[PDB]
């Protein structure tokens, strides 16, 4: 892969050294099974006690060395992992402050939580666990096979009989059920979705039942029948595969292969001891290679997932409150326009609304004013300057937006209004709060304006939205972007949110996403989007007199 | 583990007993097949190799029995895996409809989804892959110890005593490795909490021109905290290294004692070699178990999930307008009283409303009369018949609901609405169609009622989906009808359909509503204002509105909010 290799560039050398040291340790831990062979050789030769003392002390030195290295290498690999994961976390930190804002708005992809928290830990287990375990599991069986071949190739070659049978049966099984294995993960996902619908749609099944209750049971029975029809016709295959790998069958095969050789005098008897020591577990070690390679693959998945985040494009910068939009067209993904060739212009201090039930990129069109994404074609200009050329120090003091799902920063509520202007005084913050009609709840909160806020807080959605409106009031941005969904987001707070929005919009240029048709009568220019493009434009009264799509939609409402 | 036994079907007891017997027989035809090496290699390396044939004969004559009994254990394992998969899947799918809805905290729902979905291949290969190797590699050391205690008693006692040492080393190694993984996860998650704090608050920072100071602060914090990640290596150091070192230390100890006995004259050289071979075989199953650990861990997780869903609390059990009564009913979810001091006695065939702040416990009332959750305290009755004591199949024809989330099971409009009473004639379907006003969408929809209106079939807006729900609830012959509140102002025809449901209902049945906006608070007979689960008000519509109570202020606020237009006051 290119992404995983690109991410793990600086760890090319430490991983190679860790692999070499794991190979060394694994070869050391298969040394005493050679020293026992030499011990048997000496006993057959009748060597003196001092030579056996030498061998028995070498077999303690080696198993001390292989336990000192395997804690004095995976102690070094741990701090190497720390020194790389720190430079990856501190790199993703810089990348978060340069991605387009709409990337953070979830496109249905992996969450912000998982895509860093789970993947950095999986990369930790790639570096410190998966690669060392994998090189150990790859170098153990090959070293064993080479040892058994150099000891006695004639007995070692017989070990391929169970291996050949196992591979032949696996090949016979996989080809005989190609359609089933192709269908298997898709069926798993389908029944996962069915379980999701059953669980989420529980009350209808509980209170109405009928078709809904029996649909899950029928689909589950179909899944179980699929599994049974797939696995049940291969019992004779699978059990025969399981037998030939076992240590007992290897033991019997080795003995039946060597005892005729030994008794006939065709091989020195002590050459059979390595096979009894190691070759009896040869089968159950090859079965462990797959687990290690699976661990490596699972780690590389997280490596690629973090790498893709670091490779997305950045928010580039090039080069009285008037807003100008000229022939803008935007696509979330290529070949899928959502806005196409629209055109608009807003006078200073005016208001504009986008209406339509089909969407037609109304939220997308509003978000493109604050450049949540760059327009694929056309341009947007604020006070004559193209928005591409305004850095965040100027852009978002020119354009202070408030969309749905306002996000609250951790800290004092007085600070939480003053992110756009931390130098604001207490009286200024209080006036902004009362303009936003949020002073009441803050006074109700136990510590007043000193009270802390954050992810864990008692403020509701409407209260947080009014807090964000107060923040935007302190920002003092002439151009704005707004979503009317914040109006009816909380019906209880709809009055206060309405007053706050009216206060914010009064002296400032605003562009609005409009859903409810009855909430826009005095706006200076109502707009309607359908088929991802402009269809009609005009005021509320003029559009009603025209008898166009707006009139039909209002009559429907 | 007890649960793995409890998952067995009751019919296969004569299969599980045979499995256990043939598993012990498999163990005692390879454990004896291992100890039989001693007569074999004690002749192979000795002055008389030709004696090997006899003991080789009785080694192959037990390996063949091992093959046959292993096949009969494995085929029986396939059968038991299939018949425990089917049994537990059906037991779960039967349990879940009867599970109380208080259980579906969304970690519980996530685990239930995992148990239902991901456990297909795994349960089919539980005994075949996990348990048979586990038992066959666990009993073999003790079996060899016993068979080498009856023969050559000074050594089998040492082997059986050292089984404790080796299993203790394995258990300690696994425990320390698991704790090491836990600590590594904790430390990694602690370091990067600031990055998630950044990502969540990215919009509010970037629009505030504060993104670079916050980025610098988080970078400084990460650099400051980075240096303290080394000191807690004390538990990963004795990881797999502990088990490997203990195994090889035991190996060399037994080999050294064998050589010491050889020099001391209590054993011959071929016997001392075959003893070493058997004392290597005595260790191999421990390595097999150690290799087998991760499968056991994952299966322990899945069995924990299946146990959790299986033992979830389940409801007990056992045509005019009924009378609905709450006898001082209370209910609690999470760590709060979602229903406090709830009691009433609805006169039959009336229209009633419920109002209050969202999250106050309003829909939970409908859940209680619906029978979705048993009452923690008090009694819930239908014509005096307690819903818990109602018969199971009869309870499903006692109530109807229109939910705040208009759930649709991915059928057509006709198919979705027909839920509740599939036997209704087409004219009744048309009448409910007219009453719910969804026919107005059939003027918009391409294929009429036959159009699929699933989540992927049609992007049906919340008001329109709720209208379909009104049609569905109106169709069935429920003696009790219930309605919830998700009527967004985008669809005023939805409010009109709700109004017709209150007023133009043909059938006689008690009607209860839960309402926020004006159209759904108008024509009821009484209101139960809810606040934090406590019914703070109870009275007529006019009585509460004219008295200037909480409901009056709520109605005034809603009406004033609905009257606003953008661009001026
Ligand atoms: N989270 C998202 N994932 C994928 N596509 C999206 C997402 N949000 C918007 N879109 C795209 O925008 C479209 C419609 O415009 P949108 O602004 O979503 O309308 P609305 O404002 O009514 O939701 C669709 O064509 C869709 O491809
Ligand atoms: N399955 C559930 N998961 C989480 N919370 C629940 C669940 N069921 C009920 N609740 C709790 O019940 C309260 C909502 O009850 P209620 O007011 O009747 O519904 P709504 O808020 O939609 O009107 C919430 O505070 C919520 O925490």
């Amino acid at each position: 892969a290119e992404a995983g290799s690109r991410l793990l560039a600086p760890l090319k050398k430490p991983l190679i050294v860790s692999g070499v040291l794991q190979a060394l340790i694994t070869l050391i831990e298969l040394a005493p099974f050679v020293l026992l062979v030499e011990l048997a050789r000496l006993l057959l030769g009748g060597a003196e006690a001092e030579r056996l003392w030498t061998l028995g002390l070498t077999a303690v030195s080696l198993i001390g060395l292989g336990a000192v290295l395997a804690a004095a290498m995976t102690l070094w690999l741990h701090r190497v992992d720390a020194r790389f994961a720190h430079e990856l976390r501190g790199r993703l930190l810089t990348k978060l402050s340069r991605l387009p804002l709409g990337w953070f708005t979830r496109r249905g992809s992996a969450s912000t939580k998982q895509l860093v928290q789970d993947d950095t830990l999986a990369l930790h287990y790639l570096i410190t666990h998966a690669i060392p375990d994998a090189v150990a599991a790859v170098v153990a069986p090959v070293a064993v096979l080479v040892y058994l071949f150099v000891a006695d190739w004639r007995v070692a070659l017989v070990l391929f009989i169970p291996v050949l049978v196992y591979l032949v049966l696996m090949s016979v099984m996989t080809i005989q059920s190609g359609s089933k294995i192709a269908q298997a993960p898709r069926w798993a996902e389908r029944m996962g979705g069915e379980a999701g619908a059953f669980l989420e749609g529980q009350p209808v099944i509980r209170i109405f039942g009928g078709a809904a209750a029996s649909r899950f049971r029928r689909r589950l029975d179909d899944y179980i029948d699929f599994l049974v029809s797939w696995q049940r016709p291969f019992v004779g295959k699978k059990t025969l595969m399981d037998l030939v790998t076992r240590p007992a069958t290897f033991l019997w095969i080795i003995l039946v292969a060597g005892v005729p050789l030994v008794v006939t005098g065709r091989m020195d008897p002590v050459n059979l001891l390595p096979f009894l020591l190691l070759g009896t577990t040869f089968g159950a070690r090859l079965l462990g290679i797959g687990y290690g390679l699976s661990g490596i693959q699972t780690g590389m998945l997280a490596a690629r997932r973090i790498q893709t985040v670091l490779d997305e494009p950045e928010l580039v910068v090039r080069d009285p409150g008037t807003v100008e939009l000229d022939r803008v067209s935007f696509e979330y993904r290529p070949g899928v326009p959502v806005i196409r060739d629209v055109t608009l212009t807003l006078r200073p201090g005016t208001v504009t609304a986008l209406v339509g039930p089909s969407g037609s990129g109304k939220s997308t069109l509003a978000a493109l004013v604050a450049r949540f994404h760059d327009v694929t074609q056309g341009a947007i200009r604020v006070d004559g300057r193209d928005i591409r050329t305004l850095t965040a120090d100027e852009l978002y003091r020119r354009v202070g937006f408030v969309l749905q799902d306002a996000q609250l920063v951790h800290g004092s509520v007085a600070e939480n209004i003053a992110l756009a202007e931390p130098d604001a005084g207490l009286e200024r913050i209080r006036t902004a709060a009362r303009d936003a009609q949020i002073h009441d709840r803050i006074t109700r909160m136990p510590d007043g304006y000193d009270s802390v806020l954050g992810a864990g807080s008692a403020l509701s959605g409407g209260e947080r939205q009014r807090v964000t409106i107060a923040r935007a009031i302190l920002a003092d941005t002439p151009v704005l972007v707004l979503d009317e969904a914040t109006a009816f987001a909380d019906p209880e707070s709809e009055y206060l949110v309405q007053q706050a929005i009216n206060r914010l919009t009064r002296d400032r240029t605003v562009l609005v996403i409009a859903h409810r048709l009855h909430t826009i009568t005095h706006a200076d220019q109502i707009v309607v989007l359908d088929d991802g493009r402009i269809v009609e434009v005009g005021t509320h009264d003029e559009l009603l007199a025209a008898g166009g799509r707006y009139r039909g939609l209002w009559d429907s409402g | 583990i007890r649960t793995l036994l409890r998952l067995v079907p009751a019919e296969k007891r004569g299969a599980v007993a045979g499995y256990a017997v043939l598993t012990l027989l498999s163990v005692l035809l390879r454990a004896v097949g291992a100890v039989l090496l001693i007569p074999l290699l004690a002749a192979l390396f000795s002055d008389t190799p030709s004696d090997a044939w006899l003991w080789l004969g009785w080694l192959t004559a037990v390996t063949l029995a091992g093959w046959v009994t292993d096949t009969n254990t494995a085929r029986l394992g396939f059968d038991l895996g299939f018949a425990v998969l089917s049994r537990t899947q059906h037991d779960m799918a039967d349990r879940l409809p009867n599970v109380a809805m208080s259980w579906f905290t969304p970690d519980n729902t996530a685990t239930a989804r995992q148990a239902i979905a991901a456990t297909g291949p795994e349960l089919a290969g539980l005994v075949v892959n996990l348990l048979t190797p586990l038992i066959g590699a666990a009993l073999l050391p003790a079996a060899i110890g016993v068979a080498l205690l009856f023969v050559s008693v000074p050594l089998g006692l040492a082997a059986l005593a050292g089984v404790a040492v080796l299993f203790g080393a394995l258990a300690l190694s696994g425990r320390l490795s698991r704790a090491a993984d836990k600590v590594a996860g904790e430390t990694n998650s602690a370091f990067t909490e600031r990055i998630i704090e950044f990502a969540r608050t990215q919009q509010a920072l970037r629009a505030a021109r504060r993104v670079e100071p916050a980025r610098s602060q988080v970078g400084s914090a990460l650099a400051a905290q980075h240096g303290a990640g080394l000191r807690l290596l004390t538990m990963q150091i004795p990881g797999q290294v502990l088990f490997s070192l203990a195994g090889q230390v035991a190996l060399i100890g037994f080999a050294g004692m064998a050589v010491w006995l050889t020099v001391r004259g209590q054993l011959g050289v071929p016997e001392a070699i075959a003893l070493i071979v058997v004392l290597v075989r005595y260790l191999e199953p421990f390595a097999a178990i150690a290799d087998l650990a991760p499968a056991l861990e994952t299966t322990r997780a899945t069995l924990n999930r299946i146990q959790a869903v299986l033992d979830a609390p389940t409801l007990p059990a056992g045509g005019a307008a009924p009378s609905i009564e709450f006898d001082d009913v209370r209910f609690s979810y999470g760590d709060e009283v979602v229903l406090d001091g709830v009691s009433f006695t609805l006169r039959p065939g009336n229209t009633t409303a419920i109002v209050g702040p969202s999250g106050s416990g309003k829909t939970t009332i409908l859940s209680l009369i619906a029978g979705l959750q048993q009452p923690a305290s008090g009694r819930v009755l239908l014509d005096g018949v307690d819903v818990t004591t109602l018969d199971p199949e009869a309870r499903r024809a006692a109530v109807s609901v229109v939910f705040q989330h208009p759930y649709l099971f991915d059928g057509t409009l006709r198919d979705n609405v027909l839920v509740g009473d599939p036997e209704a004639d087409p004219d009744d379907v048309t009448a409910a169609m007219r009453l719910a006003r969804v026919d107005e969408l059939l003027d918009r929809l391409p294929d009429g009622d036959a159009t699929v209106v699933g989540e992927g079939g049609t992007a049906l807006s919340g008001g329109e989906r709720q209208r379909v729900s009104i049609a569905r609830a109106l169709l069935k012959p429920a003696p009790v009808l219930l309605v919830d509140e998700a009527t967004s102002a985008l669809d005023n025809a939805n409010e009109a359909a709700v109004v017709d449901a209150l007023t133009a209902d043909p059938r006689p049945r008690t009607r209860v509503i839960v309402a926020h906006r004006l159209a759904s608070i108008r024509h009821a007979d009484r209101v139960l204002f809810v606040e934090a689960g406590r019914v703070v008000e109870d009275g007529a519509i006019d009585e509460l509105l004219a008295a200037g109570g909480r409901f009056a202020q709520f109605w005034a606020q809603q009406q004033a909010a609905s009257e606003w237009a953008i661009g001026s006051t």
